[PDB]
């Protein structure tokens, strides 16, 4: 989790927020995915959120559902994802890497064994989308034993008990949820939540769910949050250019450049 | 924290995104409060009796057990308004929704019996109702699609995945995660995140309570065993609940065997799957070696689900209840047997329960046994599917 | 000679070829003997309760009478096993057939509800059952055709005449006139030659007997009026019978108006036909000036009959019961109203009864009145016919 | 009814039974029907049984059902039948004429008025197929007041009460029913019934329902009955030759000749 600590320190000494794109590993194929992610990092991604293809992504709308399907159409397995993660980490030693998991893929071969493999390939954090703080104990204990930060969601209408729980249980960053619903660039902050998290010594906040334009990025940083995550806007650029691999990459680099720039105050 | 235990042994829990936890806690306290409320209970009883038609008959088969020492009764949930047991708990959940000030209903359905029940309760009680149903099930259970739309419900076909119940479940939950302040998610079975497995059992337990009183009156003793099909678990736990502390009574749940367990085309995760986390609960799942949720299969849309409710996984684990499977062909033979020899056209889901009871009789025909089958629905929704089969095989 | 009066005033009688009179006298004495037989009555009651599901609920409408001074109850024969009131008297006639040593059953059907009832009782009680049904009705009520064949009954489409109920009636009677030593003719309504109008009434009178007890318990008084559709007369006389001596209770029978009485395409002979002799009885008939029996019309196959039972002609003549008509369009509007505002999908036959009660309310909405509608069946057999209409008119 | 009395007297003084064909009036058209009936009488018919087209002939199988339909297809009404009956009677002053009615056509305009019209055109008897002796009182009273013989059916298993009733109520001839069922030449006597009817002074017996070959005719006469009626066998000859009117008549004359001959002992 130290990579998150060091990134937020340097972003503080530069007066700017983090831009954190999301992609599903192996979309649309393994080799193109690795190339996409390098292009994201070259265009200015501060950290990564990476999805492992899951058969039933409950928290994802159609854009990221179709990403998962494309990956499965390329035969992408969790095992291949861990080989990709090792190749990304080998190229990028300081970039924080976070996984977006569903619980069955963590629980499947053993929770401890999952986090042990994450540590082996150099993953820094793991967010399990369908595990609330109320069920999190064996996941966050296994995460910490393997130096993985467990990421917790702070939802829009959280009470004080949730705020204090998420502050004490999480590491790396706090996931500031923009709204109810599922992921998507078609459906578009709360300053009070950002400030209560600081009082309780929570990990720094990143806003996600619905961020698709530079303006939304600048808004989050100004609200005092530490940065912002965009999945679907990234993914649709992939979807629209499946037949033009290098037109895809050019459009990805242009988009990420604009989103990154918006985080600079 | 919760007011009630969310687990049955290791099974159950609330594995939903953090955003949905207030909705679940809200539903739990409303249920706990309703269960202590005489006025709620009187309103629920009034709807069960005077609108849905309870108590349902307990019918003694004559013809199909002739020449054996089996006495077989059928608990006639096929006679309930709407045509299946799904109507019982829907009436109770609809009253909970009004108790919470909700005005919309979300529901999933496969056989379309829960969808029909959700639509009729919403028409009666003034809720706006939308229903997800797999596009495959739109077709093989199409009578119920018409029925839901005639009662004012919106019916949304789901074409992703298998186009069966799992994908309708997923779409329902996706919707609720963004509409829960105004919609109540009327989950259709005794599965999903707590408190649904508990609520659904309590709102279906009149099946077994009536059965117990009826059997005692007609036979002067408890049954040797009660037998129910298991799609997600609601009619079986509704039949089981009141017998759980009567340790002499066998509890037998019947999973779909589909084309045969060995083909992998089945719906029997309790006995042939392995524990996993999905649909908000820790429960036996059909899954790949990698943890991907497998597609189930059953001739019966209502059983075609790759998981099972957590109380059944628990009752199995401790040995209080036993679970078996019945193939498509066996269910079809029991369907035909009931039509021709008792004049009752059962749902293909219930036909799996009947098939196992007929096996119990036929395998050991001099064994003295008093059996009750939960006849969870009537078969009008299945006659077109059944006719196309009997014609494909030359009948 | 007969044991019982074959006439109701001038209406009724036994206008059948001489060859059939022994069969009718045989049936009359068996009925008279069964009615005095405690064991018969206990067997009949056992089948009504534990097989068919009686007593049926009496449901209070909430939504559809809002803002009026009408209180409307629905006597839920739609919940009876088989889906309509036709099942009641079929169970009683089947026991009479066994009492006479008969082994085969002949029956006519139009909505296919009597055919379904005849097939299910024959499966249960071990009779061989064959059913005549007009080829037009084979089509617009096809769910019931499948249902009868699944239960082992032979279904014979009748293509002569209108290919509706009259022609199935004719074919049934032709068959019985040459098979009566071994077949019992299970007539499906309270019409035909004596003793059928009497037998069918007595074997349906639990509809009104339960209604009376239920209303007294819920309202502490008798209803202002009971309202039933009239195809041949059985559900209406079953509802009326126990109220006949309560002179304050109105008895309202509803004939199909079809496309409108003035078009001549209707099924309302009691109010718009004239007395004649046919189907073994002297009764109001739709007929030409020359005495040829006219073809009836109704959107509802179960009402599409050019005559009516003789007790209704008599009750009308003396003014004890009043009869009205309801058009196709009015019945369809009441069908939609019930689905959407009470969550019950009624048979299109019963929808005629409902439509008239809704008229009684709407025409005089400050009139205080306590009404019961005989909801004689459920509408699953009608959803495909109704869907093709709503699509033809752009819905 | 005197014409029946005189016919049976002369058939007695000749040692032979009566052959009585049946047709529906106006089948296949009025003019062809009149011609058919003259051909029947020329070929040796002793008396006639004549059907008036009815919409629902309950006692008739498909052959005679189709006769009724053909007549209706030619627009044949009961009124036209009475005009035909008057033309037949005018040509044939001694031939007994019997009508096969259904009750609604008798009751329709008034039972008395029906029998009055029968008397006016010279009809000798009327059999109403769906009126048993138990309902016959207003029909047989109106029949006798207009000198019409009411014909009653003696069914195979009649009891003694029926025998005595039919003996006392009927006139002209007694209809000896061959079997249960409906009319037809596809579905084929009882000596005890024939002799009990004689003891009670019943009108002489004619057997009908299923008689289609000369052998059946000879069998009835030998059993002591006075004759026999054939409807469907006659009608099918009409049905088969609709396109050949004079081939029809040739085949009718040949058939009736053979049936008549069989009645001669
Ligand atoms: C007559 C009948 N009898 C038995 C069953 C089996 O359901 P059970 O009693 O709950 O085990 C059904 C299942 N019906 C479903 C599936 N309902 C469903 C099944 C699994 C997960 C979610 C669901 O909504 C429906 O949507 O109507 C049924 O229709
Ligand atoms: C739900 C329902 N509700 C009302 C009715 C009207 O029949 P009623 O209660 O007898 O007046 C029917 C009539 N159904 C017929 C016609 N049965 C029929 C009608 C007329 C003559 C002979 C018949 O067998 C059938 O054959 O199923 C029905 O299905
Ligand atoms: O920009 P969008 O709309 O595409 O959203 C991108 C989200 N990708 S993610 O990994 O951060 C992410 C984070 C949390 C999720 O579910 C949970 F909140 F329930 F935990 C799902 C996805
Ligand atoms: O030779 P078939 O089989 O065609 O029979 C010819 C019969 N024609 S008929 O007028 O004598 C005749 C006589 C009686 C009938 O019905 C009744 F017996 F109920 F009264 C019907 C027709
Ligand atoms: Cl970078
Ligand atoms: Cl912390
Ligand atoms: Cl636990
Ligand atoms: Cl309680
Ligand atoms: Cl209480
Ligand atoms: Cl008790
Ligand atoms: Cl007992
Ligand atoms: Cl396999
Ligand atoms: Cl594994
Ligand atoms: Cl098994
Ligand atoms: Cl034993
Ligand atoms: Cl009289
Ligand atoms: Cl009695
Ligand atoms: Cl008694
Ligand atoms: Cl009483
Ligand atoms: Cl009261
Ligand atoms: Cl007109
Ligand atoms: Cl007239
Ligand atoms: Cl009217
Ligand atoms: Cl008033
Ligand atoms: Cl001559
Ligand atoms: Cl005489
Ligand atoms: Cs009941
Ligand atoms: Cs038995
Ligand atoms: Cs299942
Ligand atoms: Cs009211
Ligand atoms: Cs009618």
């Amino acid at each position: 989790m130290e990579r998150y600590e060091n990134l937020f320190a340097q972003l503080n000494d530069r007066r700017e927020g983090a831009f954190v794109p999301f992609v599903t590993l192996g979309d649309p194929g393994i080799e193109q995915s690795l190339k996409i992610i390098d292009t994201l990092i070259d265009a200015g991604a501060d950290a990564l959120e990476l999805g492992v293809p899951f058969s039933d992504p409950l928290a994802d709308g159609p854009t990221i559902q179709n990403a998962n399907l494309r990956a499965f159409a390329a035969g992408v397995t969790p095992a291949q994802c861990f080989e990709m993660l090792a190749l990304i980490r080998e190229k990028h030693p300081t970039i924080p890497i976070g996984l977006l998991m569903y619980a069955n893929l963590v629980f499947n071969n053993g929770i401890d064994a999952f986090y042990a493999r994450c540590e082996q390939v150099g993953v820094d954090s793991v967010l399990v989308a369908d595990v609330p703080v109320e069920e999190s104990a064996p996941f966050r204990q296994a995460a910490l034993r393997h130096n993985i930060a467990p990421i917790f969601i702070c939802p829009p209408n959280a009470d004080d008990d949730l705020l204090r729980q998420v502050a004490s249980y999480g590491r790396g960053y706090t996931y500031l949820l923009s709204r109810s619903g599922v992921t998507g660039a078609e459906n578009r902050p709360l300053h009070h939540l950002i400030e209560k998290l600081k009082e309780y010594h929570a990990a720094p906040a990143l806003q996600g769910f619905g961020i698709s334009s530079p303006e939304q990025v600048s808004a989050a940083v100004r609200a005092g949050a530490a940065g912002a995550i965009s999945g679907s806007a990234i993914v649709k650029i992939i979807e629209k250019n499946l037949a033009s691999p290098k037109q895809m990459l050019a459009e990805l680099r242009s988009f990420v450049s604009a989103m990154k720039a918006a985080s600079r105050a | 924290t919760t007011l009630l235990n969310p687990y049955f042994g290791e099974f159950g829990g609330m594995y939903v995104p953090q955003i949905l936890m207030p909705a679940l806690n809200q539903l739990e306290e409303a249920f706990v409060s309703a269960q202590k409320d005489p006025e709620f209970q009187a309103q629920f009883a009034d709807l069960l009796k005077n609108y849905a038609g309870r108590p349902t008959a307990l019918t003694k088969c004559q013809n199909i057990t002739a020449g054996t020492r089996t006495t077989l009764y059928l608990k006639r949930e096929d006679l309930l308004h709407g045509g299946a047991h799904k109507t019982n708990q829907v009436l109770g959940q609809a009253l909970l929704a009004k108790r919470m000030g909700k005005s919309e209903i979300i529901a999933e359905t496969g056989a379309g019996q829960h969808g029909v029940a959700s639509a009729l309760a919403s028409a009666l009680l003034g809720l706006k109702c939308r229903i997800y149903m797999g596009a495959k099930d739109v077709e093989r259970q199409s009578p119920n699609v018409f029925r839901m739309r005639l009662m004012g419900a919106e019916v949304i076909p789901v074409h992703s995945g298998s186009a069966t119940l799992t994908d309708a479940c997923n779409e329902a939950l996706r919707d609720w995660s963004g509409s829960y302040e105004t919609a109540h998610y009327m989950l259709g079975t005794a599965a999903g995140p707590h408190p649904y497995p508990t609520i659904v059992r309590e709102f279906q337990r009149m099946i077994g309570e009536e059965t117990k009183a009826q059997i005692l009156d007609k036979e002067g003793r408890l049954p040797d065993a009660v037998i129910a099909c298991v799609g997600g678990g609601s009619n079986a736990i509704g039949m089981f609940a009141d017998f759980i502390n009567d340790t002499s009574v066998g509890l037998i749940g019947v999973e779909p065997g589909g084309h045969g367990i060995e083909t992998g085309e089945h719906g029997a995760p309790l006995k042939h799957g392995r524990v996993g986390i999905y649909f908000g609960m820790k429960a036996p799942m059909m899954q790949t070696a990698d943890g991907q949720i497998e597609e189930s299969y059953s001739i019966s849309a209502g059983l075609d689900f790759p998981s099972v409710g957590p109380q059944h996984a628990y009752l199995n684990s401790i040995g209080r209840a036993d679970y078996v499977s019945i193939t498509d062909d066996e269910a079809l033979e029991a369907f035909k047997t009931l039509c021709r020899h008792e004049g009752i056209i059962p749902a293909l889901e219930s036909s799996h329960a009947l098939a196992h009871a007929l096996k119990m009789m036929r395998e050991q025909p001099e064994k003295e046994q008093l059996l009750v089958v939960n006849l969870s629905g009537r078969g009008d929704k299945d006659i077109f599917t059944v006719h196309d089969i009997l014609k494909a095989r030359g009948e």
